[PDB]
This record gives structure tokens, C-alpha cells and sequence, in this order.
């Protein structure tokens, strides 16, 4: 609200739209995460790889395990799916996730481990709800901890290039599939309460509204069918 | 070959005595039938420096001697007869002239009983007079090669030229829309290199 209000006072306009321009990088909302005790200890801080604890890796295991449903919430618009799995931009990289994977200090994955004691979820975009996003992330992360989820193998490669020579699950390709996944995810849906089902109803309707829009591209490519 | 008699018989009123310069430019002089006998024997004079021949404005004129066997009555204007010519300078063929240069290499090969024959696939675009865009705004698809619709949209022009080539005896056998939007190609039978070269110059 502040950014939009101030931009407007300067005769400008601000947008947090996920993919406002077709060939340019989109708006991420990269979210840095850690879990603390009331005594003030960072539970993610540890003696495992890259300075992370087993609690950290389990929380990550939950992010990975619930990634498909989590996409519905942190990538909540039709337009969101033009930022994810996007063709390479003019600057040489999209800097957004394509796959359900994690790396070290590596910005080509769904999750990046920037330093000891925290995770960066690179999945969310600028449309992500400031309250629903942390909520769904936490729900997933908690389930990971509770079940001691295995996040699998860290990939120290550029997913944009050296990603075709490896087995990695692809993120949902559109809002419809993301919402389908959220609805099938008992932990997320249950974790978010009645918000999840209501959210799913709205996003389904948005997708349907999107489908009904006739585009110039279809006309150019289909008029002569 | 008696060009003067042919002119009377075929109703040719003007001849284009033509040669190709180093840049492929077609240079021609338009001579009335009354003057053809003179040109056939003596050649047509041109200031060579004015074409891409790498000469000097101080040089004597070149003389383009027409090859009578190259005669083509313009199919779209039969009263004009086109002739390909060898550029001569100072009483002998001029080695800087393309046709002359080709005939020199052909003669060396022929001396060894090796005769070059070739055919050419001369792709071209049909575009607006101002050159800014192709002629058919409806020819837009990503893979337009052999597009039946766009091909037939230019049937009149393509069919006219193909039929000329039939009449000329070149043995045309296929006309295609090629891989670029607005692009086409019309094939005809290979022949002795010199024949194909003259046809190539005329075709364009
Ligand atoms: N022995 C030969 N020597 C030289 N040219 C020959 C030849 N035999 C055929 N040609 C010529 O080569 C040209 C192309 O022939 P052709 O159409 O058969 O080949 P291609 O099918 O690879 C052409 P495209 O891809 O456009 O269909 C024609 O002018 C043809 O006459």
C-alpha cells in the first residue's frame, strides 16, 4: 500500500504483478524462513550440510513434499504461471523456479539455502497473500518436521541449463492444476481451514474467466485452420 | 543466324543487346531492327567504365557482340528481342566480363573432354513495389512452405511465367511456395553451363 501510494504521489504507478511484461523477468516475493524457540534459539541453525539442522531439512522436506499444493497459494493468479516455467528472458535468466528442487546458494531452484540457519523459498510471486503465504508455508513445513520429511538430494547445478539431464518434478503449469493439487492436499487444505476451499473456489472461477477470453494470438494462429 | 531476316519474319522491331557486369547488373542497349545487322557483326558500343567492369573513362568503348543463338523474343512483349553478348575490348574478348570469363573456363574443361552442365534453383520473394513487405499480407503462418492457399493466391503471375518457360523450351516442371512467407521458386531443366547461365540472366 505504501509503495503504491507514494509512487502515485510522484506521478508514477507501482505493480506487484507476477509477469507484467512478456520477455522480462517477473516479480518474485522471495521468502526467507527460520523457526525459533521462545528462548531465542534458531532451530534451523545446525551441524548438517550448509549449516542447517535436521529440523531445517525436515521443514524443507515438507516444502518439497507439498510443493504442488503450495504453488496454488503462493502463485495465486493465472498470470503467476507466466512467471513460473517461463521462456528465457532478454537478461538471460528468469530467476524463477521451474521444478520442485532445492540447491545451496543457488537461485535456479524452488528453494535456495543462502546461508546457515534459514531457507529461501523462491516460489512465491508478488501476488502472494501476505497472510496466506506464510500460513501455507508454515503448514507444509510443520508437516515436514512432524513426519521427518526427506527433501531429497540438493542439486548443485544450474536448473535452467543442466536440468534436462536429471530427474526433477515440474511445478504445476497453470492455476487449474495448482488448485487441483491444493484440493488434493489434506495437510495444506486442513492446515488453512475453511480459507483453502474458499480460495480454491475463487481461483477456479478466475481460471474459467481467463479461458473464455479470446486472444489475438489464437486469432492469428487459428483463423486459417 | 540472320538476325535481320528473323526480325522481319518474327516481327521484331527492337533488340536489347545485353551483357552482365561484375555485379550481375544487366546492361542493355535498345536498337531498332534497321540497325541490327551492323550490331551483330561489329558489336554494340558501350563506355565500359559506366558499368561494373573496372575500366577507365579514358578507355576506348567496349563492343558487346551478341550471341545470335541466345535470341529470346520477350514473351510478354514479342516485338523486342533480347540477346546475351560477349564484351570485347581492343579486338578481343574482355577477361573482366563474366560471360567471357565463364567461356574461358568452359573451354579449358572442354579441352579435357569435360563439359559442365548445371541447373539453378532461383528462389525469389514477391514484395510490394516499395520493398517494405511481402506482396501477400495473408501469408503469415510460421511454416508457410508449400502453402496451397498462398501459392494459388499468386497463380496468375506464377502460371504466366511458367507458361513462358514452356514456350521457350526450358522444360519447366515445378512451381513452389518456398519456406519463407512471400517466397517462391520455379524450376526448369538443366543444360550446358553456358545455356543455363544465359537462361539464368534472362529468368531474373
Ligand atoms: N545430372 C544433372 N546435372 C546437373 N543438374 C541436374 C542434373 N539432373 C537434374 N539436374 C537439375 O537440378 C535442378 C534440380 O533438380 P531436382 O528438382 O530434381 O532436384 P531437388 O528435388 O533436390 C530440387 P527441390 O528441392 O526444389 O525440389 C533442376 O534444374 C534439374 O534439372
Amino acid at each position: 500500500f505504501m509503495v503504491k501510494s507514494v509512487a502515485e504521489r510522484h506521478g508514477l504507478r507501482a505493480t506487484f504483478m507476477p509477469k507484467p511484461f512478456a520477455h522480462l523477468t517477473g516479480n518474485g516475493c522471495h521468502t526467507h524462513l527460520s523457526m525459533w524457540t521462545a528462548a531465542g534459539d534458531n532451530l534451523f541453525e545446525g551441524d548438517g550440510e550448509l549449516g542447517l539442522s535436521p529440523t531445517a531439512y525436515a521443514f524443507l522436506g515438507g516444502l518439497i513434499g507439498h510443493a504442488k499444493g503450495l504453488t496454488a497459494v503462493v502463485n495465486p493468479t493465472v498470470n503467476s504461471y507466466k512467471r513460473l516455467n517461463a521462456p528465457v528472458t532478454v537478461s538471460g535468466a528468469t530467476w524463477s523456479p521451474n521444478t520442485i528442487t532445492y540447491g545451496g546458494n543457488n537461485r535456479t531452484h524452488m528453494v535456495r539455502i543462502p546461508d546457515a540457519g534459514r531457507l529461501e523459498l523462491r516460489l512465491p510471486d508478488g501476488a502472494a497473500n501476505p497472510y496466506l503465504m506464510p500460513a501455507a508455508i508454515l503448514a507444509a513445513g510443520l508437516d515436514g518436521i512432524e513426519t521427518q520429511a526427506d527433501p531429497g538430494q540438493r542439486l548443485d547445478i544450474d536448473m535452467y541449463v543442466e536440468g534436462h539431464s536429471v530427474e526433477a518434478e515440474q511445478l504445476p503449469l497453470n492455476l487449474l492444476d495448482a488448485v487441483r493439487a491444493l484440493e488434493a492436499d489434506e495437510v495444506l487444505a486442513g492446515g488453512l481451514g475453511a480459507a483453502a476451499a474458499a480460495f480454491a473456489k475463487f481461483k477456479r472461477a478466475e481460471w474459467a474467466d481467463y479461458k473464455s477470453q479470446l486472444t489475438e494470438w489464437e486469432r492469428r494462429t487459428t483463423l486459417d485452420c | 543466324t540472320d538476325l535481320a531476316s528473323i526480325a522481319r519474319e518474327k516481327g521484331i522491331e527492337f533488340f536489347l543487346i545485353s551483357f552482365t557486369d561484375l555485379l550481375g547488373v544487366q546492361r542493355a542497349k535498345l536498337v531498332p531492327a534497321r540497325a541490327i545487322a551492323d550490331m551483330a557483326v561489329n558489336g554494340a558500343g558501350f563506355a565500359g567504365f559506366a558499368a561494373w567492369l573496372d575500366m577507365s573513362p579514358a578507355d576506348a568503348d567496349i563492343l558487346a557482340i551478341p550471341d545470335p543463338e541466345s535470341l529470346i523474343q520477350l514473351p510478354w512483349k514479342p516485338s523486342v528481342g533480347w540477346l546475351a553478348a560477349d564484351v570485347h575490348f581492343e579486338g578481343r574478348p574482355f577477361p573482366k566480363a563474366p560471360r567471357v570469363a565463364l567461356k574461358s573456363v568452359l573451354a579449358r574443361a572442354a579441352g579435357k573432354d569435360m563439359h559442365l552442365k548445371h541447373g539453378v534453383e532461383c528462389e525469389f520473394f514477391l514484395i510490394q513495389p516499395d520493398g517494405s513487405a511481402i506482396s501477400d499480407p495473408a501469408d503469415t503462418q510460421a511454416k508457410p512452405c508449400y502453402d496451397q492457399d498462398a501459392l494459388m493466391r499468386r497463380f496468375d503471375v506464377i502460371a504466366e511465367i511458367c507458361s513462358y518457360m514452356v514456350d521457350l523450351g526450358w522444360g519447366p516442371y515445378q512451381n513452389d511456395h518456398e519456406d519463407a512467407n512471400g517466397q517462391f521458386e520455379m524450376n526448369w531443366d538443366y543444360a550446358d553451363a553456358l545455356v543455363t547461365a544465359d537462361r539464368h540472366a534472362f529468368f531474373k
